[PDB]
RNA sequence: GUGGAAGUCUGUUAGAGUUGGUGUCCUACAAUACCCUCUCGUGAUCUAUGUGUAGGGGUGAAAGGCCCAUCGAGUCCGGCA
RNA sequence: GCGAAAGCCAAGGCCUGUCGGGAGCAACCAACGUUAGGGAAUUCGGCAAGUUAGUCCCGUACCUUCGGAAGAAGGGAUGCC
RNA sequence: GGUCUUAAGGUAGCGUAGUACCUUGCCGCAUCAGUAGCGGCUUGCAUGAAUGGAUUAACCAGAGCUUCACUGUCCCAACGUUGGGCCCGGUGAACUGUACAUUCCAGUGCGGAGUCUGGAGACACCCAGGGGGAAGCGAAGACCCUAUGGA
RNA sequence: CGAGUGGCUUGCUACCUCGAUGUCGGUUCCCUCCAUCCUGCCCGUGCAGAAGCGGGCAAGGGUGAGGUUGUUCGCCUAUUAAAGGAGGUCGUGAGCUGGGUUUAGACCGUCGUGAGACAGGUCGGCUGCUAUCUACUGGGUGUGUAGGUGUCUGACAAGAACGACCGUAUAGUACGAGAGGAACUACGGUUGGUGGCCACUGGUGUACCGGUUGUUCGAGAGAGCACGUGCCGGGUAGCCACGCCACACGGGGUAAGAGCUGAACGCAUCUAAGCUCGAAACCCACUUGGAAAAGAGACACCGCCGAGGUCCCGCGUACAAGACGCGGUCGAUAGACUCGGGGUGUGCGCGUCGAGGUAACGAGACGUUAAGCCCACGAGCACUAACAGACCAA
């Protein structure tokens, strides 16, 4: 993919627990796999920034339970180092919920948004209320 | 830069930016600070702080 | 089934052992390209510190742009040759031949070598050229040391020796340039063979760490859950299958880790300076105030404050040189704190 | 409200017991130990001393458990080379 | 302090749970502290460790042999002057 | 089958059971995914009434499973603390030992060799280490068979 | 239907061990095989393209995470370039685990008159040893080559030191009715592996500083203990990873394969002789070790009555002993002192205020005070200590 403009320590593991940052109805969603990626022997499936996951509902609309999509991290409590070499960190971590050709499947993302996730997904960033 | 906390400059090329859930920021000079911060306390009452002289 | 998984460290650093050599020993040069040149240099080690960049890179889509990099700071004062040594090709490969001394020597090279006092620099050069007549002649290195006592956060007085090849158009013109920089006193500085933001390789002999277990030397696993409170924490399962009845040297084991020589490829000059511009508040910790001629190299360099360290143009390079990069700041920030 | 029952509860009170750690030990401090954890703790309770039951016999809320480091028949000597 | 509890301290006893000296004292081992982000993904199994905790007020479900379940759960308070 | 063996021929119940071979039975719950667990079905290889059946509040260092919380169990390891370890003075055993012995790769051999054969490698001594081999040490195999053995 | 290869399964045999070669599964750690799952290079296609199917060379590298089950196996989920199979005493218990098989306790079903049994199920149920030899990882002492200092050489040895993926331009292009949809090349990034490093972020930090509970030293001040910090808050150096830096290309020779010239055989023929190309594989390149390479090396200088070295003293860029490296008055090597640079967070005392209280008393607030306390770092500085001196040596 795109460089990202920022080097990320991935905060998330395959099993983590993250916040939904959109309307769909899904409030919180389980991490199951990262798209694109392969470890190593032992080692978690991990997730950072700008990464696309598929997941499944843990919590929100019994419609939206169960159901196994895709989404996009966009905030992570672990720090980011950004090119000026400042770090950059949110208060929780959050996803958003994303189709086939990566559009949200929502139409409003709560909370604030990394723009690194810009350079990735524009669909998901122009529908950003704030971008920090 | 200046540090939303203490307010000294921030040497560049060091520090931290934390994103409140609000999307508020705050950058922060070091963990001093930040930590300072997560107890509840406020600069100005902090008399090593440049923000309270 | 037992999942697939690449050994731990790898094989070609080996044997892990100490280096018999402080001062390290490079053992391959650049090609003979451009104008007759030395084809190396050395300094000592000082510390780090960062510095905002203009983002040079071309391709880049941030060329021009800020941008924090880190450097390690290493003092290199002026060195000198002083000596010519002229290899021979035999079949049985390469040879000294003789060599060609000078008179004037810093005061105290006699803390290393028995300084001569008795020499005859031209049957020397007498007997290199008619090799050259006679076509035997193998490339030609200059004997070089440093200057320690012009580095006062470096305690030792003793120079450290080495010697560095030359490599020029002809052989008949880099042999006269080799003589020329030697008849006069050898002295020659970082400036003479390289350019801020061009890629050298850094050689050196990295920090000693002692005796060290497979855990830390080789990085292999610790023991996991119940097993790490049976008794064994870290040590590796085995030493090998029944058969073969041996433990190969392939098996990860405890031993000496650390103080080893290391060639660091492809290392960015950030820049060429002299002064005090790069040194810390305080004082860089466990080294002390730089204000000289010093080298500022892009991210790390192997070995401990102090070290000898070595320079030479990379020899495989993957990007073109961008030369003298915009410094916009150079951080003088406390290491301590 | 009084009263203060209980093979009642909590409890490293004393005291009794011995679940997990399959830790430490495993030519031991110890031929059954050490530490942490854990169970009971007014009752069919725990305990000292005295006293009774003896080997195809005792004793046994029964595990073939125990009867002096000895038990699907103690120990000693003899039958016996 | 509820306390024959902990912790600290008297009286009284001891430095005899009887080999010492040296190295910032490495690997490795025994006990153990702290570990960012994730939070059982570890494992036969949450084994080990951790969490909770004292007291007062509020409040407390299914079920039930009406005794109980129950300290259910959950919420709040707590110092000094 | 619409009696026959041998007296009767399984009733209330419970049921894939700590009893179900087929078996991960089928359906459902739950999970991204559940040979597990729970519920229903159930023709039960080979359930069932004091050989007690069903069921059950309370109790339990009893067996299995789920959730919240928690966390170095894990991702993936780091640093530190104390006692050892290491060097020095003093004290001072044991296990084990046919002999020889610096081995390695192959082969051979009673078919699982440091010692045979062919090669390869190999200057001696010493320190620390984790235990690959000596089918390492420890125990005249508990398994199995045999004995005109024992209990 | 016919001919085989392997030695992973199962069966057969009874050669080896019953004065014992510790079980299954798992784990950890190392090497290997190819019958190739991915990756490279290719051939055919029912090959338009894209996506495939089948085949050849090829073992360099990779082949991962999870839910049920002790399981091996296998079923299932989401990722993936792909999530290949097999050998090493079914590799690996003087390494671990101990869930299963298969001790002694018990229950159920079935069988038996019964003791008790089961190629049925189930709960519980132990893991010894101080390494003599050998092997390897690292560290020393000697001898050989035959005085010393310094610098090299390179027989050989090791490496995966690099593997792989995504994205952009190419390009909505070639191809195609359309749907759909490439490539060469050049770029950016990710992942796995590898080596090093600590300016940055992060951890530790029983150095240090502060807060505060209980108790003891009469109070105050200042302190001990509470497990080897009472607890809580902050945290320098160092060490570290979760942090940062670096890790090609290109030549040479080949395989499969594509061809050239070309004869046997006037033609034809990539092959028989000759030649051009062509794989992540091979060699070189690059990194590491390497004068004990018995052909036991080379060069320069110093020295054979003196070059150099050991011991000694102050110390670490080093370190388990040993080793290594630096400094030694012609000196900044270590300590003191003073600055600098850092960590805490505002000291004792005194003054004012303070809910109140006759008063006594009074938690606490402000000022003095970026104070007080402290530092494993740097500089200045010969004040202290690197003195004295011993020895070996052609
Ligand atoms: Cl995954
Ligand atoms: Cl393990
Ligand atoms: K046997
Ligand atoms: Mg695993
Ligand atoms: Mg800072
Ligand atoms: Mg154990
Ligand atoms: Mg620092
Ligand atoms: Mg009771
Ligand atoms: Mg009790
Ligand atoms: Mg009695
Ligand atoms: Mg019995
Ligand atoms: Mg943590
Ligand atoms: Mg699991
Ligand atoms: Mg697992
Ligand atoms: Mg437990
Ligand atoms: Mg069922
Ligand atoms: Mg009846
Ligand atoms: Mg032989
Ligand atoms: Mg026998
Ligand atoms: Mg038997
Ligand atoms: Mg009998
Ligand atoms: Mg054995
Ligand atoms: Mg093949
Ligand atoms: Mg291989
Ligand atoms: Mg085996
Ligand atoms: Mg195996
Ligand atoms: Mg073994
Ligand atoms: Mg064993
Ligand atoms: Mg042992
Ligand atoms: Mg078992
Ligand atoms: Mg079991
Ligand atoms: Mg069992
Ligand atoms: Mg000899
Ligand atoms: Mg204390
Ligand atoms: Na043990
Ligand atoms: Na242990
Ligand atoms: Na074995
Ligand atoms: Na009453
Ligand atoms: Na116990
Ligand atoms: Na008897
Ligand atoms: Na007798
Ligand atoms: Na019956
Ligand atoms: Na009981
Ligand atoms: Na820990
Ligand atoms: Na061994
Ligand atoms: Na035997
Ligand atoms: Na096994
Ligand atoms: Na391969
Ligand atoms: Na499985
Ligand atoms: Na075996
Ligand atoms: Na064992
Ligand atoms: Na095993
Ligand atoms: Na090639
Ligand atoms: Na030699």
């Amino acid at each position: 993919m795109e460089a990202l403009g920022a080097d990320v320590t991935q905060g998330l593991e395959k099993g983590s627990l993250i916040t939904c940052a959109d309307n769909t109805g899904a409030r919180e969603l389980k991490v199951i796999s990262v798209h694109g990626y392969s470890g190593t022997k032992n080692r978690h499936p991990k997730a950072g920034l700008g990464d696309k996951i598929t997941v499944s509902v843990t919590k929100g609309t019994p419609e939206m339970r169960r159901q196994v999509l895709e989404a996009v991290v966009v905030r992570q409590r672990k720090p980011i180092r950004r090119p000026d070499g400042t770090r950059v960190k949110f208060e929780d971590n959050a996803a958003v919920i994303v189709d086939e050709n990566e559009d949200p499947r929502g139409t409003e993302l709560k909370g604030p948004i990394a723009r690194e996730v810009a350079q990735r997904f524009g669909s998901v960033a122009s529908a950003a209320t704030m971008i920090v | 830069r200046e540090c939303d906390y203490c307010g000294t400059d921030i040497e560049p090329g060091t520090g931290t930016m934390f994103v409140h859930k609000d999307g508020a920021t705050t950058h922060f000079c070091s963990s001093k600070c930040e930590n300072n911060a997560d107890l509840g306390r406020e600069a100005r009452n902090l008399e090593w702080t440049d923000t309270a002289r | 089934p037992q999942p697939s998984r690449p050994r731990k460290g790898s094989l070609g650093f080996g044997p892990r052992k100490r280096s018999t050599s402080e001062t390290p020993r490079f053992n391959s040069w650049p090609s003979d390209d451009g104008q007759p040149g030395v084809q190396g240099f050395a300094g000592y080690k000082a510390g780090m510190t960062h510095v905002v960049l203009v983002n040079d890179e071309p391709n880049s889509p941030r060329e021009g742009m800020e941008e924090t990099v880190p450097v390690t700071v290493i003092e290199t004062p002026p060195m000198r040759a002083v000596a010519l040594r002229a290899y021979e090709d035999t079949p049985y490969g390469q040879r000294p031949l003789t060599e060609v001394w000078t008179d004037e020597f810093h005061s105290e090279l006699d803390r290393t070598l028995d300084v001569p006092e008795d020499h005859d620099p031209d049957a020397a050069e007498e007997q290199i050229r008619d090799a050259h007549e006679a076509g035997d002649l193998g490339d030609l290195r200059l004997i070089t040391h440093t200057v320690p006592d012009a580095v006062p956060s470096v305690p030792k007085k003793k120079p450290d020796v080495m010697e560095t090849r030359v490599g020029g158009g002809s052989v008949s013109d880099r042999l006269d340039h080799a003589l020329d920089i030697v008849e006069d006193g050898g002295e020659h500085a970082m400036n003479d063979i390289f350019r801020a933001g061009e890629y050298a390789d850094v050689a050196g002999v990295t920090k000693g760490k002692g005796t060290q277990g497979p855990v830390k030397r080789w990085g292999v696993q610790k023991r996991k859950g119940k097993h790490a409170r049976q008794g064994w924490r870290r040590r590796i399962g085995n030493l090998g299958p029944w058969n073969p009845s041996r433990v190969r040297s392939t098996v990860p084991q405890q031993g000496q880790t650390g103080y080893h020589q290391r060639t660091e490829l492809n290392k960015r000059l950030i820049d060429i300076g002299e002064g005090d511009e790069p040194t810390v508040d305080g004082g860089f910790v466990n080294y002390g105030e730089v204000d000289g001629p010093y080298t500022l190299v892009k991210g790390s360099v192997p070995g401990p404050d102090k070290r000898l360290v070595r320079f030479r143009p990379a020899v495989r390079p993957n990007d073109q040189p961008r030369l003298d990069p915009e410094v916009r700041y150079v951080s003088n920030e406390s290491n301590q704190g």
